């Protein structure tokens, strides 16, 4: 519309964001974790009489 | 995952022994015993 209208703009925020990309770098990602975790316990016990 | 065993062994022996003589007569009673208590457990568990 020609009129302002509040709800009627912000569609236009809503559909095509606030900004545009004026220059960047493309590329991408890796990110890795892990995480072993181990334990042992032994017992060797003798007794006699 | 966990891998839990046990292995557990009671051995038990007991003996008993009563031998006696008397005389004026002789007499004599001899008496012997051996017993035995055993028990082997092997108990284990494995979760993953």
């Amino acid at each position: 519309p020609l009129e302002y209208n509040s709800a009627l703009y912000s569609r236009i925020f809503d559909d095509f964001g606030t900004h545009y990309f004026t220059s960047g770098s493309l590329g991408g990602v890796y990110d890795l974790l892990y995480q072993f975790s181990s334990e042992e316990l032994k017992n060797s016990g003798l007794t006699e009489e | 995952f966990y891998n839990s065993t046990w292995s557990y062994v009671k051995h038990t022996s007991t003996e008993h022994t009563s031998s006696s003589r008397k005389r004026s007569f002789r007499s004599s009673s001899s008496s012997s015993r051996s017993y035995t208590s055993h028990t082997n457990e092997i108990h284990k568990g494995k979760s993953y």
